């Protein structure tokens, strides 16, 4: 087992983040009330195909039409499977489908096998291939009783009105990082597997609010390093310093040290580090500071490590001034493909900040 | 396509693994250009595509070593990238990986290589994961790119990122004294003016480069100490005004970290001249001009055809009116 | 060879027809006539092949020869026209036009054609060979004292009565462009079927046409009062004036202005002037612009026409025309650092 | 069976919504019989730039004559109305996979109408045309026949070369007002007797940005989501914008300067779900009626009587010097939010700092 | 049946608009005899460059005579004036997809006319002409048959060769003057007995850029659209207006702090459907003149005039430190402004700014 398909939503209830658009499904199954077609939109990752499964699962089940699909029945094992008669799959994407949408929508108006539905779910419905895609709409306008549409896509623009207009479309949205982190946590723990704090930030901040790739990479941490999701494994798939870099540079822009800000960059760059990625960390470090000189709980999880060093700086540096600093750097991120070099951009960045010192750099003749 | 010396303590333990077995069937070399990026792959295939291997390199006889000799060869596999357009294909990609999912003609290892990973379409990039994950047994797969963030970190998850650093800066100069003769104060310049690259360097002297960029030094050192800084448009007026004022870049930072006291200086070449300049220059005057040099290069790469010579003079005469006493320059936006 | 006046060709062209005609100067009316008034001659005779082949100092010697072998394979009356380069003949062309020159027959005539060759260009292996064959016309703008002379003279062929203070009316504008001199003299002569061509009515021809060049926008703006530049620059979209070419005319002139106003103690305006080579007449008025523009003024001014010149370019469509009219202010009125 | 965005959809040009004068220009050719070989309908999407053209061609060919007035029952009306007509032929150049690109379509031109009198090329964003296909518009627009007609569309009409502009009669489709798809959402809620709250209508006409399609299409979400009705607790959350309240006391904690609560309240919204970049955006808003409010008292909406008590109160009691000064923090702080290592954090330090550069009360240091 | 651009085509040198010392010499030639083989016609693309030469061509062929006054009965004249006379070749070097193209249409130059005094070609942008075709076109000209004309027109005359230019008489067209224009649509619609508002026309005359042509339909479409009238509104619902523009009214009002007034001008401007950033433009565009009239007078304007006594009186009655805090205000209003919730808001809140932190009259705190 790995945690990518062990841990497929059975339920709507173990869904993520997606909150309204299943209380609009749930409540939709409750009832009865099911449209002739829904547009699930979205970005690539988001479980945009996941829950199009588990709305099919809620409507074939032999428990009845519930939002609670049984878990066990004999059609429910094979939806999920990815195995079942009557919720035929067509990705429009590929270039050899057996009998094309085409002669796949040419079965419409027949009767389902195994269940009260005959359910279509067209994974990127835009890429159709044009004589098929009216053919839905013979069918729209006037579809039998036993059919249901599922429609997915990475573009909703793409698909003309004469369908955007008859379906009652949901946008699937991104999950915030933390939201990611939570729940893989939770995954982590149940599974009995061990996890560092700083490993599920940079595992979840990796996977761009997906869940789906979360998991996949949460997996190749687990073969790639110890059978645990250390933070030595996962900056070893992504190429994270692992290193105090990013906060001792700004202890040391925040003394006005120059010389150790200007040699800690040439280290820096002799390890080869990712310039954006270095900025990012000390913007984030720059934000946790605030947050604990607003509520002194704030230092979290992994970052016990750093704790008297962070609250050092909270401590003894002005938040007006930490906003200043944060400022000019994320400035300096917008910047930083402007500049000629990606570590002269670095390097222009902090060196502004160490001007810009109150108490700082002056000039002369 | 030269193999060059500091290539061979990478090439060492990467043959290591492919003689105990802990070889990874996907590898990513992250490495800046002319670092001998090219030679590595390279290097790395004719060592497992050889029929009757000495130890540590090849025999040159056996049916792999003659067809690698003549280039073709039914195991290796180039994936460059359509030509014409800048980027790669999703159609390639599955045309190999079921070229791949067929015995080996020679039987024995089947290699892939990528020029440039970062510059594959974004549909080619998870056409080419699948396969990663349904290994075909003894197959290996050779990734590089220059910068490996801008991947799919999916994708850099599979493979092993191995890191093609610089060579120690001593060891660089003296192979560099050799490929050209030129003043090692000149040669380290070249050197910290490609981030330790010492291919990189060396081109650096190929062209009348070098001496288009002795061309600026002498202009600047008449500039500073004068004040006259709009004698500098015949230095960089010219189609290589970007790479110029680049040149020109690093000079300023230069003069800039010798305010803080910065022990490292990339222009080692003519350090009289980031002297003087700190000295006339304060350390916000230089904030200051630094940008302007850094935005308007860009507008020159970036914008499709501005005037070169209206830019640059406005340029030059602005960054004599940040010298003159009470002026109020400017703090960067958004 | 007999050096003559453009005048002086249709005459000579009636005795006898010579090898070689080169065409030296940098009229491209004057060319023009002179290069037709050989060929109507020519075609007279048999001439029905015309050839014209440009030498550059990149052309390659085995273009020459190409050409060589097209010319002497050739049965018949044909003519070949070299385009001489635009900074004219290097060292090494000097050989590729007399391996050419060498080429020659009462059946192969040749016409050169570029501006005046300086006394070394003419002492020249080439030059010299055709020096007893040929006849030379210089076709050179007439200089500003012929200039009204020519018009005069032009004018008067058409039956023309144009009088003096309207014959200069017709030379400050249109200054120098002869092709533009005798068109209107010929547009002009429809006006007034008359022939009388008095100052009052070329005037009120003149002014009422209304073509004004990019370059009296330039010539008001040197200091000279916005209202008229404002009204030229507004009645330079009513000719169909681009705005990227109006750019390039302003900076050409204001970077101009930047580098003369820099010397000064460099060097007396004086010889300044000669040493740009663009000191014409303008040569009053250029000063007259540097004295009362300062340092700083002229280089507000250069700021503006950078972003209008990115402006125009960013966004490739943010009516720069705005921008123009707020440069034209500037270039007149003290500004502020805001 | 029926989400508004289809019971809905103009079958005549009256029902369509405020383009009047785009709408009269149609109506007086297809009357007078005026028609141009070539319709440019331009604006950005979601206007019903593709929904006008069918009303045209729904009008051209009907059989009841070239009508201004279709009659929605013949049956080349139903079948214009349903995407599907045998000479209305729909391309859209924004499509990578066509069975035929553009230039296939084209090349029959020439030919003869099957059913309707004219043979309708609906094109969607032209100026995205291969410029192989490109040429063949332009070779068919020069000399065009009587039967056939085009109906373009785009997004940016700059991005067309001025040969093409020049063979068609253009027609600018602006974007819907606020309150003129508020109001008309309104009354369609009112005619199918579904209940609401005005506060919750305001957003979804906000949601869609004058883009009445899209409008409905939001409505039906919210009609799903909210069972029944169109709450600005089932609203708010589709956008995963705060309701006036959770809104209105970050605005009030904010200048109380008492940061705890501030992150409380930012926390136990994150819980909820938000958009990041909304939460900033309410904050704005509720600032701007602030602002607004304190030049003239009778400012305020109609719904905000909710909260009116408590906007009406920051109004009197807080400087509308600093009022600008919180506005300006949180819009600098939308600028920052993409670069911002996480949006959640964007948002949380872009109010830290309006509490560290607060104007009664400030964060403090030793 | 009739719109109006086709319907106002000039049947006469003697109706066509502005173009005197152009059509004196035409028509005293025209008299005289005196016809030269070919002649050039220059302009930007809207001025009558091919219809003076139509006039021209039907000047010459005219059945009563040659004449500047052609009659517009005869059959010539109908037929050159429909352009389906034989005679009165006409190409347009501008397509790609001429039957036969200029080549072969040169071809028969020499060939006498099938009707008609002349053979008439008349060329719509000649600097198009492929190379293959020019020079048949260039070496006609040096010998043209006595029968043949070539009126030749061109947007580009720059483009053109000497060897062209000297073969022809140039006559170039100036663009019109807006208030020429006018008055001709003023003239046109009251002997059409078409309602219309005296800024209507200006709305449009401004549009038209210099060409009646141009004005004509945009007219045509202006009364489509207003459905019979030529009303401000429904010429303000394509052209873009100025009287509605508090623009300079926005900052009198700024300036003299009644933001009740202020507001009520933007409620107006927003009634319009105002491109916002464009507002904050003209208002940071003016006080910027009004910074220069400080320093010297002589800094009013070609069209300044209606304005100039209302500047005027800002360039003295108001501080130059105050000026710039106001264009600075202003200046980051505009910065601001795409990052606003909404981009009217955005202008409402910056007006507030200057509202806020004004020298004289700042808002109240109790
Ligand atoms: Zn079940
Ligand atoms: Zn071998
Ligand atoms: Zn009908
Ligand atoms: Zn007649």
């Amino acid at each position: 087992q790995v945690l990518a398909r062990k841990w497929r939503p059975q339920t709507f209830a173990d869904v993520v983040g997606q909150e309204h658009v299943l209380t609009a499904l749930a409540n939709g199954l409750s009832l009865g009330r099911i449209h002739h077609a829904y547009l699930f939109s979205g970005t690539r990752g988001v479980g945009k195909t996941s829950i199009a499964r588990l709305l099919a699962k809620g409507l074939n089940c032999e428990t009845g039409i519930t939002a609670t699909p049984c878990g066990v029945c004999d059609n429910c094992r094979e939806i999920e499977q990815g195995r079942f008669v009557d919720l035929i799959e067509i990705d429009a994407a590929s270039r050899t489908k057996v009998e094309d949408t085409r002669d796949l929508l040419d079965n419409v108006q027949y009767a389902p096998a195994r269940g009260r539905f005959k359910v279509y779910l067209i994974d990127e419905v835009h890429m159709l291939s044009r004589h098929s895609f009216n053919a839905l709409l013979k069918t729209l306008e006037e579809p039998p009783e036993h059919v249901k549409f599922l429609l997915a896509t990475t573009d909703p623009q793409k698909l003309p009105v004469t369908i955007l207009s008859r379906c009652l479309q949901f946008h699937l949205k991104a999950l915030d990082v933390e939201q990611i982190r939570h729940q893989l946590e939770h995954i982590l723990n149940e599974e009995h597997i061990a996890h560092e704090p700083r490993a599920l930030q940079l595992l979840a901040r990796a996977a761009e609010g997906s869940l789906r790739d979360a998991l996949s990479l949460t997996d190749q941490a687990i073969a790639s390093g110890d059978g645990q999701v250390s933070t030595q494994a996962v900056s070893a798939m992504l190429g994270t310093l692992d290193d105090d870099q990013a906060l001792s540079l700004v202890e040391a822009m925040v003394e006005a040290n120059g010389e150790r800000v200007m040699a800690l960059i040439n280290e820096a760059a002799a390890r080869g580090i990712e310039w954006e990625a270095l900025l990012v960390e000390m913007l984030g470090l720059l934000h946790r500071i605030a947050m604990v000189q607003l509520s002194p709980a704030a230092l979290g999880n992994d970052m016990a490590a750093i704790e008297l060093r962070m609250r050092e700086l909270a401590r003894t540096i002005p938040p007006t001034d930490i906003q200043l600093y944060y400022q000019t750097l994320l400035i300096g991120r917008k910047e930083l493909p402007y500049a000629p070099d990606r570590r002269m951009g670095v390097e222009m960045t902090l060196l502004r900040a160490l001007a810009f010192h109150p108490r700082m750099p002056l000039p002369e003749p | 396509m030269r193999w060059y010396p500091w290539l061979r303590p990478d090439f060492e333990k990467l043959v290591a693994s492919y003689q105990a077995g802990r070889g990874h069937h996907a590898l990513l070399i992250q490495a800046l250009p002319g670092m001998g990026d090219d030679a590595l792959i390279y290097a790395l295939s004719r060592y497992l595509l050889c029929q009757q291997p000495q130890g540590h390199k090849s025999c040159g006889h056996c049916r792999g070593c003659q067809l690698m000799q003549a280039g073709t060869h039914p195991d290796y596999y180039t994936l460059a990238p359509e030509k014409g357009k800048n980027t790669l294909g999703v159609d390639a990609v599955r045309e190999v990986t079921e070229k791949l999912n067929e015995h080996a003609r020679l039987g024995g290892a089947k290699v892939v290589w990528v020029t440039d990973a970062a510059l594959l379409t974004d549909a080619a990039a998870n056409a080419l994961l699948k396969t990663l994950e349904e290994p075909p047994a003894e197959t290996w797969f050779f990734l590089a790119t220059r910068e490996p963030e801008r991947l799919l970190a999916t994708l850099r998850s599979r493979c092993r990122l191995h890191y093609l650093a610089p060579p120690p800066e001593q060891y660089a100069v003296t192979w560099l004294s050799r490929e050209v003769t030129m003043s090692q104060d000149a040669l380290l310049a070249a050197l910290r003016l490609s981030a330790g690259s010492p291919g990189a360097a060396l081109a650096l002297f190929q062209g009348d480069n070098w001496q288009a960029r002795e061309t600026l030094c002498q202009a600047l050192a008449y500039s500073v100490p004068s004040g006259d800084w709009y004698s500098l448009l015949a230095a960089l007026n010219h189609e290589q005004a970007p790479a110029r004022l680049h040149w020109l870049a690093t000079l300023l930072m230069d003069a800039l970290k010798r305010h803080h006291g910065a022990a490292q200086v990339t222009n080692v070449d003519v350090p009289g001249l980031v002297a003087e300049l700190a000295n006339h220059l304060s350390p916000s005057r230089l904030q200051a001009i630094l940008g302007d040099v850094c935005h308007i290069r860009e507008q020159l790469m970036s914008v499709t055809g501005i005037n070169r010579e209206l830019l640059i003079t406005d340029l030059l005469l602005r960054i004599e009116h940040y010298l003159q006493p009470g002026v109020v320059l400017p703090v960067p936006h958004l | 060879m007999i050096r003559l006046y453009p005048e002086q060709l249709r005459a000579q062209l009636n005795e006898g027809l010579r090898a070689a005609y080169l065409l030296l100067g940098n009229d491209p009316l004057l060319l023009q006539e002179s290069q037709d008034a050989v060929r109507q001659v020519a075609a007279a005779q048999g001439f029905e092949e015309h050839h014209t082949f440009s030498i550059d100092p990149n052309t390659d010697w085995n273009a020459i020869f190409s050409l060589c072998q097209a010319m002497s394979l050739f049965a018949s009356r044909q003519t070949l026209l070299l385009l001489l380069p635009e900074n004219g003949p290097n060292a090494a062309i000097n050989e590729q036009l007399l391996t050419l020159t060498g080429l020659l027959h009462d059946d192969l005539l040749l016409i050169v054609r570029g501006n005046k060759l300086s006394k070394a260009q003419e002492n020249a292996a080439w030059f010299t060979a055709l020096a007893n064959r040929s006849v030379q016309v210089t076709c050179q703008t007439p200089e500003q004292a012929q200039l009204p002379r020519w018009v005069a003279a032009r004018a008067k062929q058409l039956n023309l009565e144009l009088d003096d203070a309207a014959n200069q009316v017709l030379c400050y504008c249109y200054e120098g462009n002869l092709l533009a001199l005798a068109q209107a003299l010929e547009r002009l002569s429809l006006l007034w079927p008359d022939g009388k061509l008095t100052l009052p009515r070329v005037e009120q021809a003149v002014n009422d046409a209304a073509h004004f060049t990019p370059f009296h926008w330039v010539d008001a703006l040197l200091m000279g009062k916005s209202k008229r530049a404002l009204h030229i620059l507004q009645q330079l979209r009513l000719e169909g004036s681009e705005p990227v070419i109006l750019l390039r005319t302003l900076q050409r002139e204001l970077l101009l202005l930047v580098n003369l106003k820099r010397q000064s103690a460099h060097t007396p305006l004086r010889a300044l002037f000669d040493k740009h080579r663009v000191w014409q007449n303008r040569r009053g008025m250029m000063g007259e612009a540097l004295n009362r523009l300062s340092q700083t003024q002229l280089r507000q001014a250069v700021q503006l026409l950078t972003r209008t010149e990115l402006t125009l370019k960013q966004d490739y469509g943010q009516s720069v025309w705005a921008e123009l009219e707020g440069l034209s202010l500037l270039l007149c009125h003290k500004p502020l650092a805001d």
